[PDB]
């Protein structure tokens, strides 16, 4: 039973740098035939695979120039030569050589791009959630590099802990940016309890910190 | 063109049996391998056999040897799998993917079907308006969305306008919060001088639980 390894797991590069994934094997995917069924597919986030490579070195139809595989035997090679912005994604090799056909573990392509700043925003409760009994506070962060972001809440101007989730997005296919929203939530009573609500980001592209905030029932 | 369109999320108790298929089209169905592959949260893809609908033959891998079939209706050209005896190692998404023969490799792949196995009941999403706080009347950039709280399972899928506002959107992974339900926002950024033009719905479609809802997001 064959292993097939990719490595590394996470790769960094900026755009317009070549990134090389390579992928081993523990036999050779040399068919009996004469062949090498080593292919690779691009998987990009929410989305199923794309056919990217087959054989080996074959660009699949309409898959760009700039993505190249090679290699021989035991060790393959896939270059994307001069990355862009939509290569952020997911590499699987997929060896159909020896039955049963395997997948390497995947490497996660990441863009790396200049530091870039949050806009912030803030949403109060809706009505209809308070109707219902619970308040959720939101703040919204967006359009930002590098992930790394500390976003703290400020309740009457006390700080809090445990009672907030943080989610972030992947990277964006255009311009390499995360989002992130950050939700305290409350029970209506506690909520009630409090007058000034506060998210305040801290980052690496924000000189000094930023805060949002609302006074309550506006 | 080549098309593999499959059916639905689903939500099993363990030990109950799973159906997901695989509709196809624009392509000679039978002249062509049927792969499925399992991909676990953030795990890597599996291949877990395929059916040749030639013959009407299947094979698995070791894996999953066992409580896995394959069916196939020509006729109707749709592909099937059956998972059976369900247990928590099956919660995943599964694909099915064109088995392009002449070179042995997988070309075309549907859009992935999330299967949820858990002893615990459907649960649909409560959505809240998170409303613009831009007056209008100033200029910049405006943002909102929709705060989509307390379903199960995974995954519920929110859309702006009825899909015809993509541009400026960004719906958040779910999270857990210590109720053991998920909750997410969408939020969509736009510019603030037409919140007084023209409207925002969000539509929330979560289909183990069968709730559709529109939410008119607004100041
Ligand atoms: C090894 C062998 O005899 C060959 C004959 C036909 C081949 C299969 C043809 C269909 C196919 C499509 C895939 O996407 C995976 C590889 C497979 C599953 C092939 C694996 C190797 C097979 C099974």
């Amino acid at each position: 039973e064959l292993v097939m390894t990719q490595t590394p797991l996470s790769l960094p590069v900026s755009l317009g740098d070549q990134a090389s994934i390579s992928c081993r094997s523990s036999q050779s995917l040399v068919h009996s035939n004469g062949n090498t069924y080593l292919h690779w597919y691009l998987q990009k986030p929410g989305q199923s695979p794309k056919f990217l490579i087959y054989k080996v070195s074959n660009r699949f139809s309409g898959v760009p120039d700039r993505f190249s595989g090679s290699g021989s035997g035991t060790d393959f090679i896939l270059k994307i030569s001069r990355v862009e912005a939509e290569d952020l994604g997911v590499y699987f090799c997929f060896q159909s050589t020896h039955f049963f056909p395997t997948f390497g573990g995947g490497t996660k392509l990441e863009i790396k791009r200049t530091v870039a700043a949050p806009s912030v925003f803030i949403f109060p409760p809706s009505d209809e959630q308070l109707k219902s009994g619970t308040a959720s506070v939101v703040c919204l962060l967006n359009n930002f590099y590098p992930r790394e972001a500390k976003v703290q809440w400020k309740v009457d101007n006390a700080l809090q802990s445990g009672n907030s989730q943080e989610s972030v997005t992947e990277q964006d296919s255009k311009d390499s940016t995360y989002s992130l929203s950050s939700t305290l939530t409350l029970s209506k009573a506690d909520y009630e309890k409090h007058k000034v609500y506060a998210c305040e980001v801290t980052h690496q592209g924000l000189s000094s910190p930023v805060t949002k905030s609302f006074n309550r029932g506006e | 063109q080549v098309q593999l369109v499959q059916s639905g999320p689903e939500l099993k108790k363990p030990g109950e049996t799973v159906k997901i298929s695989c509709k196809a089209s624009g392509y000679m169905f039978t002249n062509y391998g049927m792969n499925w592959v399992k991909q676990a949260p953030g795990k890597a893809l599996k291949w877990m056999g395929w059916i040749n609908p030639y013959t009407g033959e299947s094979t698995f891998a070791d894996d999953f040897k066992g409580r896995f079939a394959f069916f196939l209706e020509t006729s109707a050209t749709t592909a099937y799998l059956q998972i059976n005896n369900l247990k928590n190692e099956d919660t995943a998404t599964y694909f099915c993917a064109r088995g392009t023969t002449i070179v042995w490799a997988m070309d075309y792949w549907g859009q992935g079907t999330s299967v949820t196995v858990s002893s615990a009941s459907t649960k649909g999403p409560s959505v809240f308006p998170l409303a613009p706080s831009s007056k209008s009347t100033s200029g910049g950039t405006a943002a909102l969305g929709c705060l989509v709280k307390d379903y199960f399972p995974e995954p519920v899928t929110v859309s702006w306008n009825s899909g015809a506002l993509t541009s400026g959107v960004h719906t958040f992974p779910a999270v857990l919060q210590s109720s053991g339900l998920y909750s997410l926002s969408s939020v969509v950024t736009v510019p603030s001088s037409s919140l007084g033009t023209q409207t925002y719905i969000c539509n929330v479609n979560h289909k183990p639980s069968n709730t559709k809802v529109d939410k008119k997001v607004e100041p």
